[PDB]
């Protein structure tokens, strides 16, 4: 007798999927939704190549530390990498006010180049000061490239003042500092005035500073201590300096332009010659899968982060042996 | 399954059927897949897969922020946001896959049941349902049943 | 569809049927909607619509905050919260509509199949299923089939 | 329901049936629950309940922070995070229960329909479907129908 | 032969819905869930009418800028609107400390009315000072209405002091400032003392201020500069002022009461005579729909924001032609 | 005639569940997902017992208020509880800078014990000062136990200085303060110097402070006022003090170790002898249910918070009477 029958597929697939009602259900076809791997390498994005730092920290590159003379010509980047180790930043002992903000602002911008703000040739005080705390690469007593240490000239320190106006059609970031001598002699030897008034003023900010003579614990073989500061001069605005001692005056400022990825990654990954869509602190990635399990913190077009190692979606039907 | 066709009244599948999911196996004087139901099923499982990928496709760049020793609270507030959004997505991603897997298995179960019904409906009084997905009754007549052109009035 | 009634064995719908969704069309010596199944369907699609509106009905007032040039981080932290919560709701709103649309179409598909089955069950041996949602067999007898009072023992 | 068995063609349930959900009640010369379908149903409703408890099982410790009179913004930013995450979970928790309740009731509806079908399929021509979940035809023969061993060729 | 058949509805509806498995499925009945439109108008809420500002900013209305004399009588509001243009706030060059907080606090409260704290009739110094920087509407040299500029009287400036206690059963917001002369002559002409000590103290706060003589870049034709401050005096508390020069002393404070919507909107929308349930920066809205796509930032009872322009829910069944 | 029938269960259960399509559907078996109750008691966790405070606040226990002599021996805790009432903290009128951070840091750590930093036996000034503002339990004029009030000795106050280095292999938290006399006589009677320079310096921080003579409103029958400060000394670091008057110098610091739950609860709950998995400000809880409706703020392993009072999941089928 002639017969006809309806039936379904089965194969030697060992792939299982979970449902809400049952665990590990055999199926014919499956799709993995989670990319599990990474390539542990630093690649460039569509904005360009990153700025890798293994010798100098970012706050040292801004202040112009004398061991960071490589970066005086200026750099542009897609993102910034810092090696997680002992990096050369602030040479002379002291704290930077709003340090986390300064690093955030400077990483946000694409390009920076140096610009001379103040000419110390006309100034009637000595500006050639150096320190053993701020050694150059040859271990010679030097100082910051972007700021000058103002001391007395011919046994006097008169009230100095000078102006600089921004007409570059772009913002400028500049830094200064207040030196606090340890002893009374240092104050009279360096600046000659027991009490001094220093101030930095623009069209928006109005800031004044006083020293206070008193020794500190040794940090880098120095009984003294500094208080570092920074500001932003907008296009058309005017900055004006005024002191009679106790200022590390700005000589150079940083002309900043464009937008970066606004990121400082912290890894020991090797810099490779490659272009990428997605970049992580853990590595690089290119996949069609909707999910990934390496990190939630990424830059560029990347899959969604979930902590699961594997998620299987059923495409085919239940795998039923005959 | 809900529709009780796959691993139900049709106990086992056919390893000989490689061309598609659902198919016909006859026995006359003298195995193949139905291209209507199987193609319509593949369309649904390509559009479903794409929609799952599309719903998760939107990206936001979660920056790492630096905080001082006196900024303990705003550091804790920032870590809460990142830890609590990831939990909601981890839930959604995991839950959506468990819900759609159950529906997919039951959708395949219904496709077989419908293909068994539409063959029973075209044959009418001529055949008898064995109750294991079979129908006791030319290669043309078997071919006219496959593409759904069989005229029961002829026999 | 899953239940294989709508655009299945009943290939086409009736443009003459305006009163409701599901209905009866006979042909005797001498078209109308079944009020039991259609009213029970309308109840389910008014309660569903209301529940969707209710689940989204809760409001929170998202204020705009002002931040200085030195408050870059807490400004970025605030923008993350707003951008990441909106993504979760945009996902939920979009996903819920795709899930309930599929169920609604399949619920309507089941309502026809059930209405076809309960008529086949009351008529018993007297009629024969054509296989296109029809049954070859008075206006009272046709009316007794509609409201489900037909006694097969009489005929 | 979708499958139209529970409160459908089988109008009422049996208060005499205490041992399980689905069961058999016969009437011969001389009530009990089917252990195959009922045990497989209990497995699905223990694994479902556990998965619902598991998806919500992940904890995060939401600290209370203190803010000064000049810290109004970061206080408002913190309260927004807590109020907006709780709304998403309140939605998810409420919505998941409404979705799975509907599926559970329809899953039970399908289990009865499948148990009614597999008995109709084994009996074949010998019995006649009354249309109220009954089949007009020894205690061994009634017992062979229960465990699905009945040979219709014998009768 | 008599026959009976079961069938379903179809109509000439061109409405389609999306599912997870299929795109653009024809259906009989649909419901739109997204309200797409707005009425670009400013309406009042259940708390009352808003305070629209097109001439004066909020920090100028607090300081009592002499071009903002319209608002001396006092105002109450549901919410505040500021026109996005050049608004008259602080007339004399300088910064407000915690400006974002002050504006936030002042917008949070419903009603404000002025109260005289300090009587300068008994004070033994001149308080009638004016400036070309702070011109009135007639372009006459005037000053802030809520603060007084204290200068020397009969060629002397003795150490002044006075007390005020809050017994109004409500908080008071008051502002002061420290003037920083450009030259040494200005310090000796105005106040007569080369170095001065000013301080503002309550039961909770203890604040002291020093001037520092040094010229600034011109802002509004003024070489000088001020540093503005504010505080909140609770019911029962006592504020006490003390100086020997270099203070813009408070004459009036702001008695604040109730809760507003706590909002400053920034739009050029026309103020209309209407009551509303929901108000946006983009306009007004009244709908039954659960969703809206104009803004996430709203005030009052409003639908949920999603970026989708249209979401269609299936009510009816699949539309199948015969 | 012999017949066989298939049927389903029904029982006298009055339990109903909601679906998306229907309200209050009768069912056979249900599971409650929301635990509604709490036991209003304070229990200890796996880290140990908490530190309950009903007499002294946390900032008073740090400063060493003379009415808080019970806690000089030192304490460790799992979490901290503060009674919501009038608590004894800062005795002498004044504000603590970064108070919210200090309380946050101190609650974060598990254990604290006192350590003597500075020996005032060798110092050439009187350190035995007391005040009626800082009464002990016997209402005798006393002072803080962790800080000393430095006044003149034999009608003079020379420039004092001393050093302390941390070699305990753990962080130390210490507090100081600057006293601001009301009148000119008080400055010359107590310290003898009209103007004084005080400063506190470490390897990381550099801080200096000046007094300013001017009377304040009475707070605790005292015309004077103090400005309280704090810092953290890391292992190996050195703190050095220097003044010529106007300092409340540190005598003792707090040696801190481990991690707590980092929590200060605010309740009037009774302390019970019990161990718990989950602890709330509202009480204690042990349940198998996935949800709870008492608070979102909890410590330890606890169910998820939703505002719903009851959520019912269908386990059984629809309850249909015969
Ligand atoms: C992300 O998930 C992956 C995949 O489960 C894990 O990485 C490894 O993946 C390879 C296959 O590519 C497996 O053979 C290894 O066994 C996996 N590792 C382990 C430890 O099992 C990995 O666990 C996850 N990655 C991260 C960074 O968490
Ligand atoms: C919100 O969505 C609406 C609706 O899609 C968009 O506004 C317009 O709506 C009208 C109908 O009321 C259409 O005729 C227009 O074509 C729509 N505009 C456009 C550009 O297509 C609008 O895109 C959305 N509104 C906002 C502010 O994003
Ligand atoms: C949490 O929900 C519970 C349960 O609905 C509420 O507390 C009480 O619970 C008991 C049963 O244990 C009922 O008899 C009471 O009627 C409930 N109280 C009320 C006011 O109805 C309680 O409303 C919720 N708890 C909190 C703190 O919100
Ligand atoms: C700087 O160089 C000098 C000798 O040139 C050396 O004595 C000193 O230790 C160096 N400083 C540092 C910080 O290494
Ligand atoms: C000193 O320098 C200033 C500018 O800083 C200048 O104006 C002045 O002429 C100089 N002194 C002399 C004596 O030239
Ligand atoms: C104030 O008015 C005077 C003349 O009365 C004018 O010279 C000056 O420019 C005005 N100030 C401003 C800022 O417009
Ligand atoms: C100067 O004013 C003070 C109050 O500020 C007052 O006490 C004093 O009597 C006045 N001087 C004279 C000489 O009256
Ligand atoms: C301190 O005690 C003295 C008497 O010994 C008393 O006069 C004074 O009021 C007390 N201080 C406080 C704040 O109670
Ligand atoms: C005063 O105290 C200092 C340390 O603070 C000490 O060095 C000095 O010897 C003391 N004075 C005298 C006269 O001994």
């Amino acid at each position: 007798p002639d017969k006809i029958c309806i039936g379904y597929q089965t194969n030697n697939s060992t792939e299982t999927v979970n449902t809400l009602s049952e665990q590990n259900v055999p199926v014919t076809q499956v799709e993995e939704l989670v990319h599990g791997g990474i390539d542990p390498i630093l690649c460039g994005t569509e904005l360009g190549s990153p700025l890798v730092l293994d010798d100098c920290s970012l706050e040292g590159l801004i202040l112009g530390n004398p061991k960071c003379d490589l970066y005086l010509n200026g750099r542009e980047w897609s993102y910034i990498v810092e090696r997680p180790k002992e990096m050369e930043g602030v040479c002379y002992p002291g704290s930077i006010e709003n340090q986390e903000e300064l690093r955030s602002l400077f990483s946000s911008i694409k390009k920076y180049e140096r610009v001379k703000m103040f000419d110390f040739t006309k100034w009637n005080v000595t500006y050639t000061g150096t320190s053993k705390a701020c050694n150059n690469t040859s271990n010679q007593g030097s100082f910051y490239r972007s700021m000058r240490w103002l001391t007395l000239k011919s046994g006097q320190f008169p009230v100095q003042t000078d102006e600089y106006k921004n007409t570059r059609d772009s913002d400028i970031v500049f830094t200064w500092a207040i030196h606090h001598p340890p002893t009374s002699d240092e104050q009279v030897k360096l600046y000659k005035n027991p009490d001094t008034l220093s101030s930095v003023t623009t069209d928006e900010i109005n800031r004044s500073f006083k020293p206070n003579i008193g020794p500190r614990p040794l940090v880098r073989g120095q009984q003294g201590r500094m208080d570092y500061y920074w500001a932003v001069l907008k296009p058309g605005q005017t900055v004006k300096i005024q002191t009679n001692g106790n200022l590390i005056a700005p000589e150079y400022g940083h002309l900043i332009t464009g937008k970066s990825h606004g990121r400082i990654l912290k890894n020991n990954l090797p810099m490779g010659q490659c272009v990428t869509e997605c970049q992580l602190n853990e590595g690089v990635m290119n996949t069609s899968k909707p999910f990934q399990n390496t990190s939630k913190h990424y830059i560029g077009k990347c899959p969604k982060y979930i902590p699961s190692g594997s998620l299987k979606l059923a495409i085919g039907l239940r795998n039923v042996p005959q | 399954g809900l529709f009780g066709a796959i691993a139900g009244f049709i106990e086992g599948g056919w390893p000989g059927l490689v061309a598609g999911w659902y198919g016909f196996q006859h026995q006359n004087a003298e195995i193949a897949a139905d291209r209507d139901s199987t193609q319509r099923a593949i369309d649904n499982m390509q559009n479903k897969l794409n929609n799952v990928i599309d719903k998760m496709n939107k990206q936001f760049e979660v920056v790492n922020h630096e905080f001082s020793e006196v900024e303990s609270r705003i550091n804790m507030i920032n870590s809460k946001i990142d830890d609590q959004i990831t939990d909601i997505w981890a839930y959604n991603a995991e839950l959506l896959v468990l819900l759609e897997n159950q529906k997919t298995l039951d959708e395949h179960d219904a496709n077989v049941r419908n293909l068994h019904d539409r063959v029973r409906r075209v044959l009418r009084e001529n055949a008898i349902d064995t109750g294991d997905g079979c129908f006791e009754i030319d290669n043309n007549c078997m071919d006219t049943i496959r593409n759904g052109t069989y005229n029961h009035k002829e026999y």
